[PDB]
RNA sequence: GUUUCCGUAGUGUAGUGGUUAUCACGUUCGCCUAACACGCGAAAGGUCCCCGGUUCGAAACCGGGCGGAAAC
RNA sequence: GCCAGCGAAGUGAGUUCAAUGGCUGAGGUGAGGUACCCCGCAGGGGACCUCAUAACCCAAUUCAGACUACUCUCCUCCGCCCAUU
């Protein structure tokens, strides 16, 4: 018998998104992604520097999955403004 | 019994800091006649291993000290007699009135007797000096200074 | 009394060192308290039976060996029966009862004056 | 693990720089004037059988240097010694034959910074503010204290000066054998023999060895190529290995026998008939090398038969601080050295040798 | 990936030395409320999509990611390639700097 | 509180099979420890002697298993090509051949010996083509299914 | 950083003993110590007047370093094999307090454990001559590194036979995989006037042993300082050293 | 040559030395021969204890099965089983394409509309 | 992985349900003998593995750190 | 106080005569330097070069928790002494 992590591999190997908060909707996905952002930010401040790789040098805002309030507004600003 | 003995503190105040340090010399004079009354033989050839062993449990309150080695360069060279003696610190008073606190962390103190000079490595000598005279001074380690 | 003979010198030295502080400068008694607190601790761990004539001046509340003799209040009064000499300091406010009477001078010579005639070499 | 460290490497570094003497931003003067200790000064000129008389008088006038036996440290911090030599010039001090990882070593800077390297038995007894220099695992054994004497000269009655002056006189006596020298840069000229009349001071002259080598096989160089073109020019790395063998009397050919010497000349080369050798052995001031560097820069004022000349200065194996910040240690060898390969078109190669535990400035 | 300049480092020693000054907005190593110009053009390769379920698969036998993109990110790439293979689109993990290519295929 | 070992296999491939009958643990320990002192010096002769011991040897088969450390496996495994002239009462010239250097782990070191043994008898079928020997192969297959 | 210490095992005459002092003063050695071999068969302990350093030396040692006189000290190395002989060594704590640094040479694993835990010695001699195998256990090593005990890993294989080169490199590499190299010193017991090398060359024989890439230089300087200082706290007392100063 | 380590790795309990009753019957007879060679009580109504604890979370009927051998992490709803204490990450997929598996999904609510 | 026990002059070991350090062997000396092996008396010799804590006082009691030993 | 187990394939390391923390190169962070570039507020950023990255320690069925041995490091709370205003 598995658990919630075994309930998480039930959908990601079946190529369907998970039902709690992994699909972005307005009332539900914004509350779980913020709850997802509260767990890894606590883990980010837990580790001292010179042990973790920096994120300004390598990429962008990550692993915090909320730029799509402005990312979907940006890809329409690239096409419709020309 | 714990907090009731610790109401203000047993610590000094501002006014006994200026008590004209040459008047603390009879406290050193009392200690100077105390060492002569302890072994009662000094001059011809009398057991230098005994002198350094009786000072293990001896109450060295009111004795002159001078720091000849310490890990801090600022601690080295401070002279004066001591008044308090706590777990790993002991408070001394120096020349013209000012008191200084030197910790017993990693340093040695030089105690001048009449015809003897004994170094006291302050890294092993700690832990509430009333209990130093009681028990448990065993052979452990070196003092890399 | 072979190894314990060294221990008698370490107790009366710190007792006398508290008198040398108060003989030169009174009203600053932090040195007299710590020298009595170290004196009581050595006698607590290295067990010695001190005399009741000196020990009744140490003021066993925390520590004051000379302070009630020249600063605090030691007077005579009659509480219920025989009169009592009450020794009370001004730090921990504890009292020690000692009765002074001519009817019990035979018992007053029992703890202290009997060892003056029986302790032989 | 046990087989890796038997064959891996020691730490060594080389920085090669090409530049121009006529450049306004060139640091050929600043790197020599701020290099503090010099023992071996050797220069080579190919095809030179008759030396110029101006350069010959410059070799014989590099010193002198003085040696004082059993000089204490409190003598060098008196206000009489500072106002005589330090305030009116640049005085140098180096404790002779006291190795940097064995005993105490005291050095003096021309900026007035008495930077001394002490061990653990002395750093705890003097009581001077310092910092660790090289980590030997966990037990730190060496410490270096920097004492700026010029900032103490403004306030001689300050608490910083009386802490240091008491630490040497009555607190810790420390006598040494100093290699003393002074550059005359003052109005009132007073010799060092008049000041140190009590101790055993001896005036020493630098050893001058003049030689002439014949039939030397010099490589082919291009100043605008450091890595070396194939079969046309040579690499600047290959000349730094070749140059030490000429000074060490090693110029041989291929000998297939029981004693094969596998030391080939860097190719392509050119047979050069004459080669002038010199060796200036002594405590050399860096200001005398600056008059030597500018004379070799003015050596190509006339059309000479030599394509390039040599200026190589080797420092001590006992210098605490060189290049203004670099704490030179001693881990099974390692010495500091710089080099000048001066060409006819005012171009030079700067080959700086870095020891075992040492850094390098530009 | 070519590394990017970090001008936010000068405000960190400004923040640490001010915090110890006032004793005697927590933006330390990757947080800032300025997300407007980066979504336009920040990285070398233009980023368009994320991955929510990122793990290696025991079914196929290799890395199988699962995430979300936009339509205008797809149809800008799909208009550029009417020729051969089209779903060959690189991905970049934030802990690394190595672009790795996958095969986009929408199975509905 | 334990040491990490390395176990290397060897195989004597030679003609004149009287050399394969003259194999012993006293001779093999005096052969390998001597030829390290002939190729290398006294450093590797004793650095590969404090953990070196023999554990597995079949004179009829010809498989040699040796012991060595994590820090000194590169000296034994490099001394293997330079082992010639096994001197005895006769004239013998063997030469060792490695199969797979196993990092410790005796169990899978014996597993590789099984898959090496199974591939040797299958090739031996058509090349030999003997009626009396093919019945002996059928005795090897049947007893292996009984294991 | 007191550099280039030694442990010499040679006494038969003053002509060969003074020659080892002048030879060690030539290369790099500032402090030279002399051992005294005491066996369990003879049961003889000449402690009273063994050397007379100030009497039998000509008053002026000269090194090429700081030109300081050599701190010539007298050490003791006892060949111990039976537990009925170590009881005499345990009786030397109050009878005869001489021989400033005392080294012990164990032969039994029951006797090696008490020397590193119970017996108060300064250093432990580990030499292997003529087929002497000995297991190195980790609990008697892990206590000795915190106590301050060091190990005289004395090398002298080039005297008589080249087969002794194997038994020095074998026992040392058994120690380096176990002790991890915290306090292990190396020195040469020299009886001939040319059996001593320069201390810049000794530091690779400890790197032949491995032991570090850098602390092999500190195995003759730093670890020899902590091993000589362990004999000073054993000589007078462990916490208070009282010295008589008469100017 | 050990009997206690002959058992399969899924069937290993470290309390085999304190009480022998955590072992099978046939393996106990050898362990009785090996025994010759080799905190307070609780008296409270546990039903009323779990009734008080149910005021905070939801506390399903099978919580006494799951919390005993799973890592319990509180979430947006109640605490439910997420990861097993025994390492079974490769075992859950292996018991899903070849063998059998079942879960406890009781947080899925239902809305009846008459 | 598992369990229990142990650390005491030089060795083997008692002892203590907390305030004193000892018995056997061996050494030294003494008794004895022309000089002896036994018997017998007495002395030298203590980090009671280490630290903390409880208590008026831990060889002991408790806690931690090692160490050692008995067997599947 | 006392009473309850299952020999059956395969642990996001799964060894059991007991595998595995690898090398080189490029970074991160923490010191040091610039004859280099850009932005023009003396300033800042980028580029390049040198160096530190450890100690304590080892999986044997697994997990949670307490205790103990720790420093290349980061955060909080302070002490002592030196020097300055
Ligand atoms: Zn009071």
């Amino acid at each position: 018998v598995g658990g919630l992590k075994e309930s998480a591999v039930h959908s990601q190997y079946k190529r369907s998104p998970n039902v709690p908060g992994d699909f972005p909707d307005c009332p539900a996905g914004m509350l779980f992604a913020e709850e997802q952002a509260k767990n890894l930010l606590e883990k980010y401040k837990r580790r001292p520097p010179a042990k973790r790789p920096n994120y300004v040098k390598l990429g962008t805002l990550a692993p915090f999955c909320c730029p799509w309030e402005q990312l979907t507004q940006d890809w329409e600003s690239r096409v419709q403004a020309y | 019994l714990s907090a009731r003995q610790r109401r203000e503190l047993r610590l000094f105040d501002i006014k006994p800091e200026q008590q004209r340090y040459s008047l603390f010399l009879p406290l050193h004079e009392l200690w100077k006649q105390y060492i002569r009354d302890l072994c009662s033989g000094l001059k011809p050839d009398t057991q230098p291993q005994m002198i350094q062993a009786k000072l293990l449990k001896a109450d060295l309150h009111g004795a002159i000290i001078s720091v000849t080695k310490s890990k801090c360069p600022s601690y080295v060279g401070i002279t004066g007699i001591l008044l308090q003696e706590t777990k790993h610190i002991f408070k001394i008073i120096t020349k013209e009135d000012r008191l200084k606190v030197i910790p017993k962390l990693n340093c040695v103190f030089t105690v001048e007797t009449d015809g003897f000079i004994s170094y006291i490595y302050g890294s092993k000598f700690q832990l509430r000096s009333s209990e130093r005279s009681a028990k448990k001074f065993k052979a452990k380690g070196t003092i890399d200074l | 009394p072979v190894k314990d003979r060294e221990a008698f010198q370490r107790l009366n030295f710190l007792y006398q060192a508290a008198h040398c502080v108060l003989a030169q400068d009174p009203e600053n008694q932090a040195l007299a308290r710590f020298y009595c607190y170290t004196e009581r601790t050595i006698a607590k761990r290295l067990v010695l039976r001190r005399d009741p004539s000196v020990k009744r001046t140490l003021c066993r509340g925390c520590s004051s060996l000379l302070v009630p003799g020249l600063t605090c209040t030691q007077r005579q009064r009659r509480c219920r029966g025989q009169r009592w000499t009450v020794q009370t300091c001004l730090t921990c406010q504890r009292s020690q009862r000692f009765l002074n009477d001519p009817g019990h001078l035979l018992w007053g010579d029992r703890p202290e004056a009997q060892l003056g005639s029986q302790a032989d070499s | 693990a046990t087989l890796r460290r038997l064959r891996e490497a020691p730490r060594h570094l080389l920085v090669c720089e090409k530049s121009n003497f006529g450049n306004h931003k060139s640091r050929h003067r600043h790197l020599v004037q701020t290099h503090y200790y010099n023992y071996r000064v050797s220069f080579l000129i190919p095809e030179c059988g008759i030396l110029s008389e101006e350069l010959k008088n410059l070799v014989m006038n590099t010193g002198p240097y003085y040696f004082v036996k059993n000089l204490p440290l409190h003598e060098l911090i008196t206000p009489e010694f500072i106002s005589t030599f330090i305030k009116k010039g640049s005085c140098y001090a180096l404790t002779y034959n006291t190795h940097i990882d064995e005993d105490n070593t005291v050095a003096l800077l021309p900026n007035g910074k008495l930077i001394l390297s002490l061990d653990k038995d002395t750093y705890e007894e003097t009581g001077l503010q310092g910092h660790p220099s090289q980590f030997s695992g966990r037990k730190i054994m060496k410490f270096i204290v920097s004492i700026d004497l010029m900032e103490l000269s403004l306030n001689l009655d300050s608490k910083k000066y009386e802490r240091i002056s008491w630490s040497f006189k009555e607190k810790k006596p420390l006598k040494f054998d100093f290699l003393l020298a002074w550059h005359k840069t003052g109005s009132e000229e007073s010799t060092m023999m008049s000041y140190f009349s009590k101790y055993q001071i001896q005036e020493h002259q630098p050893k001058v060895a003049l030689s002439t080598l014949r039939d030397l096989q010099c490589p082919v160089l291009q100043s605008s190529e450091l890595e070396g073109t194939p079969e046309v020019s040579c690499r600047a790395l290959e000349l730094f290995d070749w140059l030490g063998a000429v000074f060490s009397n090693v110029d041989l050919n291929n000998e297939p026998n029981n004693f094969i010497s596998t030391y080939c000349c860097p190719e392509p080369s050119t047979v050069v008939a004459k080669a002038y050798l010199c060796t200036i052995t002594g405590f050399i001031l860096p200001e005398k090398i600056c008059l030597l560097l500018e004379h070799l820069c003015h050596y190509f004022d006339e059309p000479k038969l030599a394509p390039w000349v040599t200026l190589s200065v080797q420092g001590f194996a006992d210098s605490p601080v060189s290049w203004e910040k670099n704490e030179h240690g001693f881990r099974k060898g390692g010495e500091h050295l710089y080099n000048f390969v001066i060409f006819n078109n005012q171009d030079y190669w700067l080959q700086m040798a870095v020891g075992a535990n040492d850094h390098c400035p530009p | 990936e070519s590394k990017h300049s970090d001008p936010f480092r000068s405000k960190i020693l400004k923040q640490k030395e001010k915090k110890k000054r006032e004793k005697r907005e927590a933006l330390t190593l990757g947080l800032w409320s300025g997300p407007l110009p980066r979504v336009t053009l920040h990285c070398s390769r233009t980023l368009l999509g994320f991955v929510t379920q990122g793990d290696f698969s025991m079914a196929v036998g290799c890395g199988e990611a699962l995430g979300f993109v936009s339509l205008t990110g797809l149809l800008d790439m799909l208009s550029s390639q009417p020729a051969a293979q089209r779903g060959l689109v690189l991905l970049r993990p934030p802990a690394s700097l190595q672009y790795r290519f996958a095969r986009i295929a929408i199975e509905v | 509180v334990r040491f990490k070992h390395r176990y290397l296999l060897c195989e004597l491939v030679s003609d004149d099979p009287r050399c394969r009958l003259s194999l012993d643990d006293r001779v093999l320990s005096s052969l390998v420890r001597d030829t390290i002192a002939r190729v290398h010096g006294t450093f590797g002769a004793a650095a590969c002697s404090i953990g070196f011991a023999v554990r597995y040897l079949n004179a009829y088969t010809g498989i040699v298993l040796l012991r060595c450390r994590k820090e000194f496996y590169q000296l034994v495994w490099s001394a293997l090509p330079f082992i010639t002239y096994l001197e005895n009462k006769g004239h013998r010239y063997p030469c060792f051949f490695n199969t797979l250097h196993v990092g410790g782990t005796i169990r899978t070191c014996q597993k590789f010996l099984i898959q090496y043994n199974r591939r040797q008898l299958l090739i031996l079928l058509q090349n030999c083509t003997d009626e009396g020997e093919r019945e002996a192969i059928q005795k090897s297959v049947t007893r292996s299914c009984l294991l | 950083a007191v550099f280039a210490d030694l442990d010499l095992r040679a006494g038969s005459d003053l002509k060969a003993l003074r020659g080892l002092v002048e030879t060690a003063a030539h290369l790099g050695y500032s402090v030279v110590a002399i051992n005294h071999i005491v066996d369990f068969k003879e049961k003889k302990q000449e402690i009273e007047k063994p050397v007379a350093v100030s009497e039998l030396f000509t008053t002026l040692p000269i090194v090429q370093g700081k030109s300081r006189p050599i701190k010539i000290l007298t050490r003791l190395t006892i060949i111990v094999s039976d537990p009925s002989h170590c009881n005499v060594l345990r009786a030397t704590s109050s009878r005869a307090r001489l021989y400033d640094v005392v080294a012990v040479f164990p032969k039994t694993e029951k006797l090696f454990h008490i020397a590193c835990t119970h017996l108060d010695v300064d250093l432990v001699c580990i030499t292997v001559t003529e087929k002497l195998p000995f297991y190195f256990k980790r609990p008697p090593i892990n206590v000795a590194i915190d106590r301050g005990l060091a190990f005289e890993l004395v090398y002298s294989p080039a005297i008589k036979d080249s087969t002794m080169r194997r038994y020095t490199i074998s026992s040392a590499l058994n120690l380096m995989q176990i002790c991890k190299g915290k306090n292990v010193i190396i020195s040469s017991a020299a009886e001939r006037p040319l059996e001593i090398r320069g201390p810049y060359d000794v530091a690779n024989l400890g790197l032949l042993f491995g032991l570090s890439e850098s602390d092999a230089k500190a195995a003759v300087s730093t670890n020899c300082r902590a091993a000589l200082l362990h004999g000073e706290t054993r000589k007078t007392a462990f916490g208070i050293i009282s010295t008589v100063k008469k100017p | 040559s050990l009997v206690f380590q002959t058992l399969p790795r899924h069937m290993r309990r470290r309390a085999m030395s304190h009480n022998v009753k955590r072992l099978p019957r046939r393996l106990q007879e050898i362990a009785q021969k090996e025994a010759e060679k080799a905190a307070r009580r609780c008296h409270m109504n546990r039903t009323l204890e779990f009734n008080r604890r149910q005021k905070k979370n939801i506390w399903l009927e099978t919580h006494i099965w799951h919390a005993k051998r799973f890592h319990m992490v509180k979430k947006w709803g109640y605490c439910l089983g997420e990861r097993p204490t025994v390492k079974s990450h490769r075992a859950c997929y292996r018991a899903m394409t070849n063998r059998c598996l079942l879960q406890d999904l009781s947080y899925y609510c239902c809305l009846e509309l008459k």
